[PDB]
């Protein structure tokens, strides 16, 4: 069936060259537009440009235009998209889609975006692989909603994924909630964990979160104490 | 062309849906609708006049109505439960502008309101030049806030970092939002203070330096 | 015998519009004045070059048999023909446009230069009639016909002339900015009329072979 395979995941320096592919097949390759879109993570499509085929026709948006390029080969069936100049904001899914909708009326004359390619994770924001610097949030200040008190740790500026936080060598499962890491501009991640313990406790119970990176083998325990 | 979509609806099931696309659209102007699910390419729903292309149920419809653009899903299943996008082609530059985005939620468990809270910067990482406001949001549905950072009551979008709503263990969601602040800013203000927003209503945490 | 035209003009029975055809044909009359303007003549917005000398040559005429001039499918295979239709022509609720009249536009992306003729067998002086398109914005321009220096070549032995479109803005009228204006020539017998476009042309469709004696 109709489809479009795209290239795989990229990680590149900024200022690099991006490059993706979009093979094509199923259909004949020379018959209908290919548009380019690019999603940040968790946010809407930003429409990008359209190359046909047959012509090699280029209209790319005032945002990515110049440093966007699209190229075709009629050969291989399969249309590039280069990025000649990276950033970190440009960290994001990009999409080759096909427009294989034809129009109906010259009132309404454009090609339907119908056939979506699979994605292609470009991940910029060039940083080497580091440790993780651990810093303790205090259970410290009006923290009480009754009986029960809010203590973690941050685990900050590392690279890269994915990392693994235990509290008193497992002893404590009950009440723990690691959030999702935050990709900095300085593209090295953070990300929190936190326990709800009782106040009462607090002062004579020992809270110990246990960090493991191992793509850096760096292992550290933090002691997080109210004052 | 800009396209105005509410971040989120929500829907029981068995109601009828109704997300909005807003801009100057004419009567007709093609308006595509294309669906999201999480970690999956967006796919078409609707084009021209409803026009279901291949297996869209006929629960989907597009009506535009003057200068708005509305997607109406009937019988909301399960299934519906996505991000949905419209889509335009601006005559004036042949440019396909895409929509903001709205998270249809299909409501499976009571809605929630969201829990904050807010740690100061530690006295470590003080020590190293650095300060991070650490703002944690759970156990909040649907899945959808906004986040809006404050210091002595002036709005601060320098810095700001938030991790999108994530399905927690007990099925709601969570995230988290970051203020990345020099030592000498962090004691310059007498109170920093994290805003979240869910459905309307706001809940605020201020944190001050000891 | 006369000849008459529902609310329609001699434009609309002649141009083939959506509407005027349901109501009457004929071969034979002497008397066509029905309806000056204003009516469903006219369902694009454009100029009609000559129409007085036209109702003229067209009043009093003895024969008139219509004949495909131009096959739809086999006139133009690297163009699509079923693309184009406007709201502005519709008929029944369905966008149409003129029976006589085919719009062309591009195919795959591209509009290949096109150069079709007709030759006059028919012994009998056949009526020609075709359009020029006038978008109203180049970008709608470069999406139907791929080509901004747009050019439209009509050249016989008795009639010649070569078209230029410009793109401009121009009031709503039926609810198009754009405009088509309509052309029209006599083709004597033993002559060959010659179609060459990039783009921006309204083929022929359907002619008519008359006499006027
Ligand atoms: C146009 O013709 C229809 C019937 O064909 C008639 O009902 C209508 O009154 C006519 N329009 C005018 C302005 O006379």
């Amino acid at each position: 069936q109709v489809q479009l395979v795209q290239s795989g995941a990229e990680v590149r320096k900024p200022g690099a060259s991006v490059k993706v592919s979009c093979k094509a097949s199923g259909y004949t390759f020379t018959d209908n537009y290919i548009h380019w879109v690019r999603q940040a993570p968790g946010q809407g499509l930003e429409w990008m440009g359209w190359i046909h085929p047959n012509s090699g026709a280029t209209k790319y948006a005032q945002k990515f235009e110049g440093w966007v390029t699209m190229t075709r080969d009629t050969s291989i069936s399969t249309v590039y998209m280069e990025l000649s100049r990276s950033r970190s904001d440009d960290t994001a899914v990009y999409y080759c889609a096909r427009a294989g909708l034809e129009p109906r009326s010259v009132d309404y004359y454009f090609y339907g975006l119908d056939v979506w390619g699979q994605g292609t994770a470009v991940t910029v924001s060039g940083a080497s692989t580091k440790g993780p610097s651990v810093f303790p949030l205090a259970p410290s200040s009006k923290s009480t909603s009754g009986g029960t008190a809010a203590l973690g740790c941050l685990v900050k500026d590392y690279f890269p994924e994915p990392v693994t936080v235990s509290w008193n060598s497992g002893a404590l499962t009950s009440g723990v909630h690691t959030f999702p890491a935050v990709l900095q501009s300085s593209g090295l991640y953070s990300l929190s964990s936190v326990v709800t313990v009782p106040s009462s406790s607090l002062g004579t119970q020992t809270y110990i979160c246990n960090v493991n990176h191992k793509p850096s083998n760096t292992k550290v325990d933090k002691r997080v104490e109210p004052k | 062309s800009v396209l105005t979509q509410p971040p989120s609806v929500s829907v029981a099931p068995g109601q009828t849906a109704t997300i909005t696309c807003g801009g100057n659209n004419i009567g007709r102007k093609r308006v595509d609708w294309f669906q999201q699910k999480p970690g999956q390419a967006p796919v078409l729903v609707v084009y021209e006049d409803s026009d279901r292309p291949s297996g869209i149920p006929e629960r989907f419809s597009d009506s535009n109505s003057g200068t708005t653009a509305t997607l109406t899903i009937s019988r909301v299943e399960a299934g519906d439960e996505a991000d949905y996008y419209c889509q335009v082609w601006d005559s004036d530059s042949d440019h396909v502008v895409f929509g903001g985005g709205t998270k249809l939620t299909v409501l499976g468990q009571p809605k929630a309101a969201p829990s904050v809270t807010l740690f100061p910067p530690s006295s470590e990482e003080l020590q190293a030049n650095k300060a991070t406001l650490v703002c944690l949001i759970s156990d909040f549905y649907p899945g959808a806030v906004t986040v809006a950072w404050k210091a002595d009551s002036s709005p601060v979008k320098a810095g700001v970092e938030t991790t999108t709503p994530s399905k927690q263990s007990n099925n709601k969601y969570a995230a988290s939002s970051y203020l990345s602040l020099t030592p000498e800013q962090w004691k310059s203000h007498r109170s920093y203070s994290c805003q979240v927003t869910h459905e309307g209503s706001t809940v605020e945490k201020t944190v001050a330096p000891t | 015998a006369p000849l008459q035209l529902g609310n329609c003009s001699i434009a609309g029975w002649i141009l083939g519009n959506p509407e005027c055809e349901s109501l009457f044909s004929k071969e034979s009359w002497s008397y066509i004045a029905e309806t000056p303007n204003s009516e469903n003549g006219t369902c694009y917005p454009g100029y009609f070059a000559d129409y007085e000398e036209l109702r003229e040559q067209l009043s009093s005429v003895s024969s008139f048999e219509r004949f495909e001039i131009f096959p739809k499918e086999s006139s133009w295979p690297n163009h699509t023909v079923t693309k184009g239709v406007t709201a502005s022509c519709s008929h029944n609720g369905k966008s149409s446009f003129y029976r006589n009249l085919l719009w062309l536009t591009e195919k795959n992306g591209l509009y290949p230069n096109l150069s079709k003729s007709y030759v006059n067998n028919k012994e009998k002086e056949v009526l020609v009639l075709w359009g020029v398109h006038h978008p109203s914005n180049i970008e709608d321009q470069r999406a139907i016909y791929h080509t901004e220096n747009a050019y439209v070549s009509v050249v016989s032995s008795h009639y010649s002339r070569r078209f230029t479109p410009e793109i401009a803005k121009r009031p709503k009228v039926r609810d198009q900015e754009g405009r088509i204006n309509y052309y029209w020539t006599l083709l004597e017998p033993g002559d060959t009329i010659i179609f060459e476009a990039n783009g921006n042309l309204i083929a022929p469709w359907y002619a008519f072979a008359l006499s006027r004696g």
